[PDB]
């Protein structure tokens, strides 16, 4: 059973700073990872697909790197609209099994 | 006549049939638009035969066929006229004077499974070669000479279908690929599919 | 363009059955798989199941296998999720989401969700 671990659980950073969130896979999943965001109340919106490619229409600030077991989600410059929770999302193909991490909230000081 | 052909349906299908069961679709009575297909950069391979990729929009086709299935990556060039090999000889063979286009794009994100795919089958050890454009779905045990079998497996009595081991961590060589090779009749009959024009 | 309009919030007594709808538009409904995910108050997303709108084949997580039934109606292009024997811990927001296949890519348009309240 694939188990993901997203850290840190929570963090704060002033606007415009570079923020990084790590996400470790219990078992190797190649690059079947996506990064999703949850603004308060709104439904999840997938931000990064493939762990490297940015979803169409997203600002270029967001980025994703890593592979194999560990992945990194990076915001180059924080902005007020970035307040939201952020989730890892590993997916399998034939049984469309979705597995999510514990999430992480961004709060500007 | 004015319609949008179901190229999206065949290309944007969730599940493609196995190579031994290569799915076939017939498209006619529509106005196709190959410009979108040609200009897309996602396709890893777009080699065409008999018709240059540029001027497809300028041709009226009697009737078009779309053959879709999956392939174990590296040996994608194996699908071509003349070219021989395992799957070409046993699963899917094109005629030497074939006219049409061959498409292929990496689909690791769409086919491979974390533990193992074990759901795409290709035939091995067929009695004889395979003629161009013919289906083969029989699942009879193959006798590799010597004594015959009766619904039994064993020495020289292998199963004819073998499954792939697609996984995310397999290397580009051993990653799934989807091929939707097309076919144009060019029979000079009353045209049914033609490109956009006034 | 793609919309996943969903039914409004509902309140049901414990042990009842809830039938949540999911309206989809802007794409061929009976061509791509649809899945469901519940987020419980104070907990992360949890994946419910999957339902092919064409063949009707379905699959569920083992944690609650047998407690749900996701039907469909291709005529109106709406998916349905039926959850029977509701309980207090079942109070969660359910997000119907299609699994669209762009060329060698999964595109996931989610719905606004539906908050289901189990109480007396
Ligand atoms: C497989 O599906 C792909 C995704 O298509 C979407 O999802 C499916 C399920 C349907 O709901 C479909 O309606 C959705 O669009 C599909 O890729 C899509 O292909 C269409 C064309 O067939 C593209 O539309 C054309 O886009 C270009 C450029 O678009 C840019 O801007 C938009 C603005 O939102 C961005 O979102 C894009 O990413 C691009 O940056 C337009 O120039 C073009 O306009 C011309 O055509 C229209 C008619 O469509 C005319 O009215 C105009 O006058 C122009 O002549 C189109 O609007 C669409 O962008 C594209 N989506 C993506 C994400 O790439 C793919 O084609 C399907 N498979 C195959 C084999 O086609």
């Amino acid at each position: 059973d694939i188990v993901m671990t997203q850290s840190p659980s929570s963090l704060s950073a002033s606007v415009g700073d570079r923020v990084t969130i790590t996400c470790q896979a219990s078992q190797d999943i190649g690059n079947f990872l996506n990064w999703c965001q949850q603004k308060p109340g709104q439904a999840p919106k997938v931000l990064i697909y493939g762990a490297s490619n940015l979803e169409t229409g997203v600002p270029s600030r967001f980025s994703g790197s890593g592979s194999g077991t560990d992945f990194t989600f990076t915001i180059s410059s924080l902005q007020p609209e970035d307040i939201a929770t952020y989730y890892c999302q590993h997916y399998d193909n034939f049984p469309p099994r979705f597995t999510f991490g514990q999430g992480t909230k961004l709060d500007i000081k | 006549i004015t319609n949008l052909c179901p190229f999206g349906e065949v290309f944007n299908a969730t599940r493609f049939a196995s190579v031994y069961a290569w799915n076939r679709k017939r498209i006619s009575n529509c106005v196709a638009d190959y410009s979108v297909l040609y200009n897309s950069a996602s396709f890893s391979t777009f080699k065409c035969y008999g018709v240059s990729p540029t001027k497809l929009n300028d041709l009226c086709f009697t009737n078009v066929y779309a053959d879709s299935f999956v392939i174990r990556g590296d040996e994608v060039r194996q699908i071509a006229p003349g070219q021989t090999g395992k799957i070409a000889d046993y699963n899917y063979k094109l005629p030497d004077d074939f006219t049409g286009c061959v498409i292929a794009w990496n689909s690791n994100n769409l086919d491979s499974k974390v533990g193992g795919n074990y759901n795409y089958l290709y035939r091995l050890f067929r009695k004889s070669n395979l003629k161009p454009f013919e289906r083969d779905i029989s699942t009879e045990i193959y006798q590799a000479g010597s004594t015959p079998c009766n619904g039994v497996e064993g020495f020289n009595c292998y199963f004819p279908l073998q499954s792939y081991g697609f996984q995310p961590t397999n290397g580009v060589g051993y990653q799934p690929y989807r091929v939707v090779v097309l076919s144009f009749e060019l029979l000079h009959a009353p045209a049914t599919v033609c490109g956009p024009k006034k | 363009e793609v919309q996943l309009v969903q039914s409004g919030a509902e309140v049901k007594k414990p042990g009842a059955s809830v039938k949540v709808s999911c309206k989809a538009s802007g794409y061929t409904f009976t061509s791509y798989d649809i899945i469901w995910v519940r987020q419980a108050t104070g907990q992360g997303l949890e994946w419910m199941g999957w339902m092919d709108p064409s063949r009707g084949t379905t699959g569920y997580a083992q944690t609650f296998q047998g407690r749900v039934t996701m039907t469909r109606d291709t005529s109106i292009s709406t998916a349905y999720l039926e959850l029977n024997s509701l309980t207090s811990e079942d109070t969660a927001v359910y997000y119907c989401v299609a699994h669209i296949v762009v060329l060698d890519r999964w595109f996931d348009p989610w719905g606004q969700g539906t908050l289901v309240t189990v109480s007396s």
